[PDB]
């Protein structure tokens, strides 16, 4: 059920173009090398809890 | 807030507080960026002079993580008005920007359609502030927390005595005695996605806190993507 599939396997954003499912991130992310996880660019990325 | 817990350290770095000259909150808000703050239109009613305080988690105490900050720029969206309290939206642009550090980091602004389907669809959301505890009594000294419910349109449609416009959605209990409150206004309301926090609403309004048969009332975020989005320019 692509996206609605378990969000397509897409660590956040999700969307469904010619059958397929493509992967995206917020501000602030790069998308990995797999195409569906969400790299943090820099420090303090948003929406992530402080640890130190 | 009414019920929950505390937030505990680095729990919830996105809250804002807009703080009066006699240096009280009155309002939350929700960090977007280094540079603004998204907070509820009609707060901008409740001081003619105000600063954001960013890092604060107990209102008595020097936590050493604080830091407040002038307003540059007021975004109000033109569309609000306190007769519906439709378009309850607002985005400052602080002078300086915010440094992140513990306590202090943005939210995650979502997209429209993946948040409504997959953000607006998940069992609950995260509500928090420094407003009452209960509904006749003072503001917290200190941030809390509280998961509340998404509720269903039609239902919380039912229940309200005001009419629930396209731009708002309702979440917390019927009876539970748990429920955002005055002073909570234009604070966050975000759903965890993956141990990711996005942005899905803002602290807006409800008839009492926590009363049997009402719920809370917050803007609806997705509602206004692209207007923020424009906002955070100006
Ligand atoms: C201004 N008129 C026209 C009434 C109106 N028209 C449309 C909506 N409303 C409307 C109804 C109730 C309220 N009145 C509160 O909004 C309120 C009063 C108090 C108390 F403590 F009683 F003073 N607390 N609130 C409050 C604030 C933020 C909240 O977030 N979630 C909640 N349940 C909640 C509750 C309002 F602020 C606007």
């Amino acid at each position: 059920k692509l996206c609605s599939l378990d969000n397509g396997d897409c660590d956040q954003f999700c969307h469904e173009e010619q059958n397929s499912v493509v992967c995206s991130c917020a501000r602030g992310y790069t998308l990995a090398d797999n195409g569906k996880a969400c790299i943090p660019t820099g420090p303090y990325p948003c929406g992530k809890q402080t640890l130190e | 807030i009414v019920g929950g817990q505390e937030c505990k350290d680095g729990e919830c770095p996105w809250q804002a507080l807009l703080i009066n000259e006699e240096n009280e909150g009155f309002c939350g808000g929700t960090i977007l960026s280094e540079f603004y703050i998204l907070t509820a239109a009609h707060c901008l009613y409740q001081a003619k002079r105000f600063k954001v305080r960013v890092g604060d988690r107990n209102t008595e105490q020097e936590e050493g993580g604080e830091a407040v900050h002038e307003v540059e720029v007021v975004i109000k969206h033109n569309r609000f008005t306190k007769e519906t309290y439709d378009f309850d939206i607002a985005v400052l642009r602080l002078k300086t920007p915010i440094t992140f550090r513990m306590n202090v980091a943005p939210a995650c602004l979502p997209e429209r359609d993946w948040a409504e389907s997959t953000l607006m669809t998940q069992k609950t959301g995260i509500v928090s502030g420094f407003g009452r505890t209960h509904e006749k009594g003072r503001q917290s000294t200190r941030l809390k927390m509280l998961e509340v419910p998404y509720v269903d349109r039609n239902s919380c449609k039912l229940s309200s005595s005001f009419i629930i416009t396209q731009n708002m959605f309702c979440a917390g209990y019927d009876t539970k005695q748990e429920d955002a409150c005055q002073g909570d206004s234009g604070g966050p309301h975000v759903t965890r996605f993956k141990d990711t926090y996005f942005v899905t609403g803002i602290v807006s309004w409800g008839e009492g806190c926590a009363r049997k048969g009402k719920y809370g009332i917050y803007t609806k975020v997705t509602a206004f993507l692209k207007w923020i989005d424009r906002s955070m320019k100006t």
